[PDB]
Protein backbone atom coordinates (compact mmCIF):
# COMPACT_ATOMS: atom_id res chain seq x y z
CA UNK A 1 0.00 0.00 0.00
CA UNK A 2 1.35 3.46 -0.73
CA UNK A 3 1.48 6.25 1.83
CA UNK A 4 -0.96 8.47 -0.01
CA UNK A 5 -3.58 5.75 0.63
CA UNK A 6 -3.60 6.82 4.28
CA UNK A 7 -5.48 9.94 3.21
CA UNK B 1 8.22 -16.74 -15.75
CA UNK B 2 4.68 -16.96 -17.07
CA UNK B 3 3.99 -20.27 -18.80
CA UNK B 4 1.64 -19.02 -21.51
CA UNK B 5 0.70 -15.87 -23.43
CA UNK B 6 -2.91 -15.98 -22.23
CA UNK B 7 -5.67 -14.13 -24.06
CA UNK B 8 -8.70 -13.44 -21.91
CA UNK B 9 -10.93 -15.23 -24.43
CA UNK B 10 -8.91 -18.46 -24.40
CA UNK B 11 -11.23 -21.44 -23.70
CA UNK B 12 -11.41 -22.77 -20.13
CA UNK B 13 -9.59 -26.04 -19.48
CA UNK B 14 -10.19 -26.48 -15.75
CA UNK B 15 -6.43 -26.51 -15.13
CA UNK B 16 -4.78 -23.14 -15.83
CA UNK B 17 -7.80 -21.39 -17.33
CA UNK B 18 -10.91 -21.85 -15.24
CA UNK B 19 -13.96 -20.41 -13.52
CA UNK B 20 -13.28 -20.27 -9.79
CA UNK B 21 -14.77 -19.29 -6.45
CA UNK B 22 -12.97 -17.54 -3.59
CA UNK B 23 -13.47 -18.44 0.09
CA UNK B 24 -16.12 -16.45 1.98
CA UNK B 25 -16.11 -18.87 3.44
CA UNK B 26 -20.47 -15.46 -5.50
CA UNK B 27 -20.74 -16.55 -9.11
CA UNK B 28 -17.56 -18.20 -10.46
CA UNK B 29 -15.08 -15.82 -12.09
CA UNK B 30 -12.71 -16.58 -14.96
CA UNK B 31 -9.15 -16.88 -13.67
CA UNK B 32 -5.75 -17.68 -15.13
CA UNK B 33 -2.93 -19.66 -13.56
CA UNK B 34 0.13 -17.77 -14.74
CA UNK B 35 2.56 -19.79 -12.63
CA UNK B 36 2.66 -22.57 -10.05
CA UNK B 37 0.76 -21.21 -6.99
CA UNK B 38 -0.05 -17.89 -8.70
CA UNK B 39 -3.37 -16.87 -10.27
CA UNK B 40 -4.71 -13.75 -11.94
CA UNK B 41 -8.36 -12.74 -11.72
CA UNK B 42 -9.12 -9.89 -14.16
CA UNK B 43 -12.13 -8.64 -12.19
CA UNK B 44 -12.76 -5.74 -9.86
CA UNK B 45 -12.45 -7.15 -6.34
CA UNK B 46 -16.01 -7.38 -5.05
CA UNK B 47 -15.13 -10.76 -3.52
CA UNK B 48 -12.47 -10.80 -0.78
CA UNK B 49 -14.82 -8.52 1.09
CA UNK B 50 -18.46 -9.24 0.00
CA UNK B 51 -19.75 -5.92 1.41
CA UNK B 52 -17.61 -3.96 -1.05
CA UNK B 53 -19.72 -4.74 -4.10
CA UNK B 54 -20.67 -1.16 -4.91
CA UNK B 55 -18.04 0.34 -7.24
CA UNK B 56 -19.57 3.82 -7.27
CA UNK B 57 -17.88 6.67 -5.43
CA UNK B 58 -19.21 6.68 -1.87
CA UNK B 59 -20.51 9.78 -0.08
CA UNK B 60 -17.54 11.89 1.08
CA UNK B 61 -15.08 10.14 -1.25
CA UNK B 62 -11.58 11.57 -1.61
CA UNK B 63 -10.38 12.82 -4.99
CA UNK B 64 -7.39 12.40 -7.26
CA UNK B 65 -4.57 11.91 -6.61
CA UNK B 66 -5.67 10.22 -3.37
CA UNK B 67 -8.49 8.10 -4.81
CA UNK B 68 -10.08 7.43 -8.19
CA UNK B 69 -13.50 5.92 -8.86
CA UNK B 70 -15.04 4.59 -12.05
CA UNK B 71 -17.62 1.82 -11.66
CA UNK B 72 -17.04 0.92 -15.33
CA UNK B 73 -13.31 0.17 -15.27
CA UNK B 74 -12.40 -3.46 -15.98
CA UNK B 75 -15.94 -4.42 -16.95
CA UNK B 76 -15.35 -5.45 -20.58
CA UNK B 77 -13.53 -8.41 -22.12
CA UNK B 78 -11.13 -6.11 -23.96
CA UNK B 79 -10.05 -4.39 -20.77
CA UNK B 80 -9.85 -7.71 -18.96
CA UNK B 81 -7.60 -9.01 -21.75
CA UNK B 82 -5.43 -5.91 -21.41
CA UNK B 83 -5.30 -6.27 -17.62
CA UNK B 84 -4.13 -9.88 -17.90
CA UNK B 85 -1.45 -8.97 -20.45
CA UNK B 86 -0.44 -5.95 -18.36
CA UNK B 87 0.04 -7.97 -15.19
CA UNK B 88 1.85 -10.73 -17.09
CA UNK B 89 4.27 -8.16 -18.50
CA UNK B 90 5.06 -6.79 -15.03
CA UNK B 91 5.84 -10.26 -13.71
CA UNK B 92 8.32 -10.79 -16.53
CA UNK B 93 9.88 -7.36 -15.95
CA UNK B 94 10.28 -8.22 -12.24
CA UNK B 95 11.50 -11.75 -13.00
CA UNK B 96 14.06 -10.39 -15.48
CA UNK B 97 16.01 -8.93 -12.52
CA UNK B 98 18.05 -11.14 -10.18
CA UNK B 99 16.27 -9.57 -7.22
CA UNK B 100 12.78 -10.15 -8.62
CA UNK B 101 13.68 -13.69 -9.69
CA UNK B 102 14.59 -14.28 -6.05
CA UNK B 103 11.43 -12.64 -4.62
CA UNK B 104 9.16 -14.60 -6.96
CA UNK B 105 10.96 -17.82 -6.05
CA UNK B 106 10.47 -17.01 -2.35
CA UNK B 107 6.80 -16.35 -3.01
CA UNK B 108 6.27 -19.64 -4.85
CA UNK B 109 8.03 -21.51 -2.01
CA UNK B 110 5.94 -19.66 0.57
CA UNK B 111 3.16 -22.22 0.90
CA UNK B 112 0.81 -21.19 3.73
CA UNK B 113 1.24 -23.53 6.69
CA UNK B 114 -1.21 -26.41 7.04
CA UNK B 115 -2.51 -25.33 10.44
CA UNK B 116 -6.12 -26.25 9.86
CA UNK B 117 -6.45 -29.06 12.38
CA UNK B 118 -7.75 -28.96 15.95
CA UNK B 119 -5.90 -32.19 16.74
CA UNK B 120 -2.23 -31.36 17.21
CA UNK B 121 -0.98 -34.59 15.60
CA UNK B 122 -2.92 -34.03 12.40
CA UNK B 123 -1.74 -31.79 9.57
CA UNK B 124 -4.58 -30.20 7.63
CA UNK B 125 -4.86 -27.41 5.05
CA UNK B 126 -6.64 -24.18 5.94
CA UNK B 127 -9.54 -23.80 3.48
CA UNK B 128 -9.17 -20.03 3.04
CA UNK B 129 -5.72 -20.64 1.54
CA UNK B 130 -7.41 -22.39 -1.40
CA UNK B 131 -9.67 -21.57 -4.29
CA UNK B 132 -12.45 -23.71 -5.74
CA UNK B 133 -11.93 -24.62 -9.38
CA UNK B 134 -15.03 -25.61 -11.31
CA UNK B 135 -14.96 -28.91 -13.21
CA UNK B 136 -16.69 -29.96 -16.46
CA UNK B 137 -19.50 -31.56 -14.44
CA UNK B 138 -20.13 -28.36 -12.49
CA UNK B 139 -18.52 -29.70 -9.33
CA UNK B 140 -15.51 -28.02 -7.70
CA UNK B 141 -12.06 -29.16 -6.67
CA UNK B 142 -10.05 -27.34 -4.02
CA UNK B 143 -6.66 -26.01 -5.11
CA UNK B 144 -4.04 -24.48 -2.82
CA UNK B 145 -2.38 -21.30 -4.00
CA UNK B 146 -0.07 -18.58 -2.69
CA UNK B 147 -0.90 -15.49 -4.63
CA UNK B 148 -3.79 -13.92 -6.45
CA UNK B 149 -3.60 -10.73 -8.50
CA UNK B 150 -7.05 -9.16 -8.64
CA UNK B 151 -8.38 -5.84 -9.91
CA UNK B 152 -9.02 -3.07 -7.40
CA UNK B 153 -12.27 -2.61 -5.49
CA UNK B 154 -14.19 0.71 -5.51
CA UNK B 155 -11.09 2.92 -5.17
CA UNK B 156 -9.28 2.01 -8.36
CA UNK B 157 -5.92 3.18 -7.06
CA UNK B 158 -6.05 1.60 -3.60
CA UNK B 159 -3.51 -1.17 -4.16
CA UNK B 160 -2.87 -3.47 -1.19
CA UNK B 161 -2.49 -7.03 0.06
CA UNK B 162 -5.41 -8.69 1.72
CA UNK B 163 -5.92 -12.21 2.90
CA UNK B 164 -8.54 -14.23 4.73
CA UNK B 165 -8.12 -14.48 8.48
CA UNK B 166 -8.50 -17.29 10.97
CA UNK B 167 -10.94 -17.31 13.90
CA UNK B 168 -8.06 -17.41 16.36
CA UNK B 169 -4.72 -17.53 14.49
CA UNK B 170 -2.91 -14.47 13.15
CA UNK B 171 -1.80 -16.13 9.94
CA UNK B 172 0.22 -13.16 8.67
CA UNK B 173 2.13 -12.74 11.94
CA UNK B 174 2.50 -16.22 13.41
CA UNK B 175 4.90 -17.60 10.80
CA UNK B 176 2.11 -19.62 9.16
CA UNK B 177 1.26 -17.28 6.31
CA UNK B 178 -1.87 -17.11 4.19
CA UNK B 179 -2.89 -16.84 0.55
CA UNK B 180 -2.39 -13.23 -0.50
CA UNK B 181 -4.79 -11.30 -2.74
CA UNK B 182 -3.11 -8.26 -4.24
CA UNK B 183 -5.56 -5.60 -5.40
CA UNK B 184 -3.68 -3.97 -8.27
CA UNK B 185 -4.09 -2.42 -11.70
CA UNK B 186 -1.47 -2.04 -14.46
CA UNK B 187 -3.72 0.51 -16.21
CA UNK B 188 -2.86 3.46 -13.94
CA UNK B 189 0.16 4.97 -12.29
CA UNK B 190 1.20 7.87 -10.09
CA UNK B 191 3.19 11.06 -10.56
CA UNK B 192 5.94 12.32 -8.28
CA UNK B 193 8.43 15.25 -8.52
CA UNK B 194 12.21 15.42 -9.03
CA UNK B 195 3.29 18.81 -10.05
CA UNK B 196 4.06 15.11 -10.43
CA UNK B 197 5.92 15.39 -13.74
CA UNK B 198 7.47 11.92 -13.52
CA UNK B 199 5.47 8.67 -13.52
CA UNK B 200 6.13 5.72 -11.20
CA UNK B 201 7.05 2.58 -13.16
CA UNK B 202 4.14 0.19 -12.46
CA UNK B 203 6.67 -2.61 -12.02
CA UNK B 204 8.00 -0.99 -8.87
CA UNK B 205 4.42 -0.58 -7.61
CA UNK B 206 3.68 -4.29 -8.13
CA UNK B 207 7.03 -5.29 -6.61
CA UNK B 208 6.09 -3.24 -3.54
CA UNK B 209 2.95 -5.35 -3.09
CA UNK B 210 4.86 -8.56 -3.79
CA UNK B 211 7.26 -7.65 -0.99
CA UNK B 212 4.29 -7.25 1.37
CA UNK B 213 3.03 -10.57 0.05
CA UNK B 214 6.39 -12.16 0.89
CA UNK B 215 6.17 -10.98 4.47
CA UNK B 216 2.55 -12.15 4.76
CA UNK B 217 3.15 -15.57 3.18
CA UNK B 218 5.97 -16.30 5.63
CA UNK B 219 3.84 -15.04 8.50
CA UNK B 220 6.30 -12.32 9.43
CA UNK B 221 4.44 -9.09 8.75
CA UNK B 222 4.86 -6.43 11.45
CA UNK B 223 1.63 -5.78 13.34
CA UNK B 224 0.22 -2.50 11.94
CA UNK B 225 -0.06 -1.29 15.55
CA UNK B 226 3.71 -0.81 15.45
CA UNK B 227 4.11 2.64 13.93
CA UNK B 228 6.53 5.53 13.54
CA UNK B 229 5.15 9.00 14.16
CA UNK B 230 6.30 10.96 11.15
CA UNK B 231 8.57 13.92 11.96
CA UNK B 232 10.53 14.46 8.75
CA UNK B 233 8.97 17.93 8.39
CA UNK B 234 5.84 20.05 8.85
CA UNK B 235 1.40 16.87 12.98
CA UNK B 236 -0.48 13.60 13.44
CA UNK B 237 0.62 11.33 10.62
CA UNK B 238 1.88 7.82 11.34
CA UNK B 239 3.50 5.13 9.19
CA UNK B 240 3.69 1.43 10.01
CA UNK B 241 7.06 -0.26 10.46
CA UNK B 242 5.80 -2.82 7.94
CA UNK B 243 5.65 -0.09 5.29
CA UNK B 244 9.01 1.43 6.24
CA UNK B 245 10.63 -2.01 5.98
CA UNK B 246 8.98 -2.69 2.62
CA UNK B 247 10.39 0.55 1.23
CA UNK B 248 13.81 0.13 2.83
CA UNK B 249 16.67 2.34 1.69
CA UNK B 250 16.66 5.72 3.40
CA UNK B 251 13.62 4.87 5.48
CA UNK B 252 15.42 2.18 7.51
CA UNK B 253 16.50 5.24 9.53
CA UNK B 254 13.07 5.31 11.22
CA UNK B 255 12.78 1.69 12.29
CA UNK B 256 13.42 1.27 16.01
CA UNK B 257 16.34 -1.15 16.22
CA UNK B 258 15.33 -2.39 19.67
CA UNK B 259 11.90 -3.21 18.28
CA UNK B 260 13.30 -4.93 15.21
CA UNK B 261 15.27 -7.17 17.55
CA UNK B 262 12.01 -8.04 19.31
CA UNK B 263 10.39 -8.95 15.98
CA UNK B 264 13.33 -11.03 14.80
CA UNK B 265 13.28 -13.07 18.04
CA UNK B 266 9.49 -13.37 17.98
CA UNK B 267 9.46 -14.87 14.50
CA UNK B 268 12.42 -17.15 15.17
CA UNK B 269 10.33 -18.68 17.96
CA UNK B 270 7.30 -18.89 15.65
CA UNK B 271 9.34 -20.85 13.10
CA UNK B 272 10.41 -23.04 16.02
CA UNK B 273 6.77 -23.74 16.89
CA UNK B 274 6.25 -24.75 13.26
CA UNK B 275 9.15 -27.18 13.37
CA UNK B 276 7.68 -28.65 16.56
CA UNK B 277 4.26 -29.05 14.92
CA UNK B 278 5.78 -30.93 11.98
CA UNK B 279 7.54 -33.18 14.49
CA UNK B 280 4.36 -34.05 16.39
CA UNK B 281 2.32 -34.90 13.28
CA UNK B 282 1.09 -38.50 13.00
CA UNK B 283 -1.63 -38.15 10.38
CA UNK B 284 -2.67 -35.94 7.49
CA UNK B 285 -6.06 -35.04 6.01
CA UNK B 286 -6.36 -35.08 2.22
CA UNK B 287 -6.10 -37.39 -0.76
CA UNK B 288 -3.40 -35.65 -2.77
CA UNK B 289 -0.13 -35.17 -0.84
CA UNK B 290 1.63 -37.31 1.76
CA UNK B 291 2.57 -36.26 5.28
CA UNK B 292 6.21 -36.65 4.25
CA UNK B 293 5.64 -34.56 1.12
CA UNK B 294 4.06 -31.69 3.07
CA UNK B 295 6.77 -31.90 5.74
CA UNK B 296 9.29 -31.51 2.94
CA UNK B 297 7.34 -28.56 1.51
CA UNK B 298 7.64 -26.72 4.82
CA UNK B 299 11.22 -27.83 5.42
CA UNK B 300 12.03 -26.07 2.15
CA UNK B 301 9.83 -23.05 2.87
CA UNK B 302 11.32 -22.24 6.29
CA UNK B 303 14.73 -23.65 5.45
CA UNK B 304 14.52 -26.11 8.33
CA UNK B 305 17.32 -28.53 9.17
CA UNK B 306 16.33 -32.21 9.14
CA UNK B 307 18.17 -34.87 11.18
CA UNK B 308 18.63 -38.64 10.75
CA UNK B 309 15.28 -39.47 12.33
CA UNK B 310 13.32 -37.00 10.21
CA UNK B 311 13.12 -34.48 13.04
CA UNK B 312 13.07 -30.77 12.10
CA UNK B 313 14.69 -27.77 13.77
CA UNK B 314 15.45 -24.15 12.92
CA UNK B 315 19.03 -23.26 12.00
CA UNK B 316 19.99 -19.89 13.49
CA UNK B 317 22.15 -18.91 10.51
CA UNK B 318 19.58 -20.06 7.94
CA UNK B 319 16.76 -18.20 9.70
CA UNK B 320 18.88 -15.06 9.82
CA UNK B 321 19.53 -15.41 6.10
CA UNK B 322 15.89 -16.00 5.11
CA UNK B 323 14.52 -13.32 7.44
CA UNK B 324 17.06 -10.82 6.09
CA UNK B 325 16.20 -11.80 2.52
CA UNK B 326 12.50 -11.22 3.13
CA UNK B 327 12.84 -8.01 5.11
CA UNK B 328 16.10 -6.27 4.10
CA UNK B 329 16.98 -7.48 0.59
CA UNK B 330 13.47 -7.47 -0.89
CA UNK B 331 12.68 -3.73 -0.70
CA UNK B 332 11.16 -1.17 -3.06
CA UNK B 333 14.36 0.85 -2.92
CA UNK B 334 16.46 -2.15 -3.96
CA UNK B 335 14.08 -2.80 -6.88
CA UNK B 336 14.57 0.78 -8.09
CA UNK B 337 18.30 0.00 -8.25
CA UNK B 338 17.73 -3.12 -10.34
CA UNK B 339 15.25 -1.45 -12.72
CA UNK B 340 17.34 1.72 -13.07
CA UNK B 341 14.20 3.88 -13.08
CA UNK B 342 13.29 7.18 -11.45
CA UNK B 343 11.38 6.68 -8.19
CA UNK B 344 10.56 8.34 -4.87
CA UNK B 345 13.58 8.10 -2.56
CA UNK B 346 11.42 7.91 0.56
CA UNK B 347 8.06 6.27 1.23
CA UNK B 348 7.06 9.42 3.06
CA UNK B 349 5.81 11.54 0.18
CA UNK B 350 2.31 11.97 -1.20
CA UNK B 351 1.50 11.46 -4.88
CA UNK B 352 0.76 14.61 -6.84
CA UNK B 353 -1.01 13.16 -9.87
CA UNK B 354 -2.60 10.02 -11.32
CA UNK B 355 -2.28 8.90 -14.93
CA UNK B 356 -4.08 6.46 -17.21
CA UNK B 357 -1.52 4.25 -19.03
CA UNK B 358 -1.26 1.23 -21.35
CA UNK B 359 1.88 -0.84 -21.04
CA UNK B 360 0.64 -3.76 -23.15
CA UNK B 361 1.86 -2.49 -26.55
CA UNK B 362 5.55 -3.21 -27.14
CA UNK B 363 6.01 0.32 -28.45
CA UNK B 364 4.86 1.77 -25.11
CA UNK B 365 6.59 -0.33 -22.45
CA UNK B 366 8.94 -3.30 -22.45
CA UNK B 367 10.03 -6.04 -20.07
CA UNK B 368 13.63 -4.77 -20.11
CA UNK B 369 13.21 -0.97 -20.26
CA UNK B 370 9.74 -0.14 -18.92
CA UNK B 371 8.81 3.25 -20.42
CA UNK B 372 12.43 4.24 -21.05
CA UNK B 373 12.66 2.50 -24.41
CA UNK B 374 16.19 1.99 -25.70
CA UNK B 375 16.83 3.22 -29.24
CA UNK B 376 14.09 5.86 -28.99
CA UNK B 377 13.72 9.50 -27.87
CA UNK B 378 12.60 8.02 -24.56
CA UNK B 379 15.85 6.22 -23.74
CA UNK B 380 17.75 8.96 -21.93
CA UNK B 381 17.08 11.08 -18.85
CA UNK B 382 14.09 8.96 -17.86
CA UNK B 383 12.29 10.65 -20.74
CA UNK B 384 9.94 7.66 -20.85
CA UNK B 385 8.79 8.45 -17.32
CA UNK B 386 8.47 12.15 -18.12
CA UNK B 387 4.74 12.73 -18.51
CA UNK B 388 5.19 15.89 -20.61
CA UNK B 389 7.78 14.45 -22.99
CA UNK B 390 6.18 11.01 -23.24
CA UNK B 391 2.80 12.60 -23.89
CA UNK B 392 1.38 9.63 -25.83
CA UNK B 393 1.67 7.32 -22.83
CA UNK B 394 0.08 9.27 -19.98
CA UNK B 395 -3.29 10.87 -19.53
CA UNK B 396 -3.59 12.79 -16.26
CA UNK B 397 -6.88 12.03 -14.49
CA UNK B 398 -9.22 14.82 -13.34
NI1 LIG C 1 16.67 11.70 5.87
ZN1 LIG D 1 2.78 -0.79 1.19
Amino acid sequence: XRWTAML
Amino acid sequence: FVNKQFNYKDPVNGVDIAYIKIPNAMQPVKAFKIHNKIWVIPERDTFTNPEEGDLNPPPEAKQVPVSYYDSTYLSTDNEKDNYLKGVTKLFERIYSTDLGRMLLTSIVRGIPFWGGSTIDTELKVIDTNCINVIQPDGSYRSEELNLVIIGPSADIIQFECKSFGHEVLNLTRNGYGSTQYIRFSPDFTFGFEEAGKFATDPAVTLAHELIHAGHRLYGIAINPNRVFKVNTNASGLEVSFEELRTFGGHDAKFIDSLQENEFRLYYYNKFKDIASTLNKAKSIVGTTASLQYMKNVFKEKYLLSEDTSGKFSVDKLKFDKLYKMLTEIYTEDNFVKFFKVLNRKTYLNFDKAVFKINIVPKVNYTIYDGFNLRNTNLAANFNGQNTEINNMNFTKLK
